[PDB]
């Protein structure tokens, strides 16, 4: 029933395994945890999918339907300097 | 695989450093912030930059001074292509009005987001030869702060090739 799903973050792959009834925001943490993704929080990452389809990070994994190993792409809502 | 955190030199080659410059002198010139960013291979303790991107960004004047913002889709963009490539994000550089330093929306906002990430702030729009010793430079830690790198400890860490 566990999904493997391969994040991706700043070009880093990293694979979380996913229970159906978590939400999608519980791979997201563990994501960023893995590939020490510290300098903005998990609130400011959303994930995409390899169409570029936004994912609703509050849905929990189970109702994606997803194959049994799905990749996304977890990236930053928005970059600033100045 | 040997984490970003370890890193402690970084082999610049000099055309990524003309390519930094170029961007941050032009829009410098119209009286804007720019930002680029430089990515390439981990092999140790050694860093070997490969390339300057130069991500598509918008220009914004805030209440004090000046801004650049890169949106979301060039970060997802951005992603993917480092994926595609092989490649690891070092660094992000940008230009300040005058004196160089990380400001609080410097410290909030970035793009290069992994412990052991560099942040360089080039000062006065660019507009003197890029300089190792002239910048403010900055590094993420574990905590996600991100401490002043010194121009000695700096000029140490990045040898620039030819
Ligand atoms: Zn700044």
């Amino acid at each position: 029933g566990k999904i493997e799903i391969i994040v991706v973050v700043n070009g880093q792959p990293t694979q979380v395994e996913a229970n159906p009834n978590q939400p999608l925001h519980v791979v997201r943490t563990k994501a960023l945890e893995n590939t020490q993704n510290v300098a903005q929080p998990p609130d400011n990452w959303e994930f995409k999918d390899e169409a570029g389809n936004l994912l609703d990070v509050d849905k929990k994994i189970g109702d994606f339907g997803f194959a049994n190993t799905v990749t996304l792409f977890l990236s930053l809502k928005a970059g600033v300097a100045g | 695989m040997t984490p970003l955190e370890d890193v402690r030199t970084v082999a610049l080659p000099r055309d990524c450093v003309s390519t930094v410059q170029a961007h941050l002198r032009s829009v410098g010139q119209q009286g804007h912030a720019g930002m680029a960013l430089w990515v390439g291979v981990q092999q140790d303790q050694h860093f070997v930059i490969a390339e300057t991107v130069i991500p598509a960004q918008r220009h914004i004047r805030t209440s004090d001074g000046v801004c650049v913002m890169v949106p979301a889709e060039e970060l997802h963009r951005l992603n993917v292509w480092l994926y595609k490539r092989g490649l690891t994000l070092l660094a992000q550089i940008h230009s300040h009005p005058g004196r160089a330093y990380h400001s609080t929306t410097d410290d909030a906002y970035a793009v290069a987001t992994t412990i052991g990430c560099l942040s360089l702030v080039v000062p006065n729009f660019a507009r003197e030869p890029f300089d190792l010793a002239r910048v403010a430079a900055y590094r993420l830690d574990a905590r996600a702060n991100w401490n002043e790198v010194p121009s000695a400890a700096l000029t140490r860490m990045i040898t620039i090739t030819s």
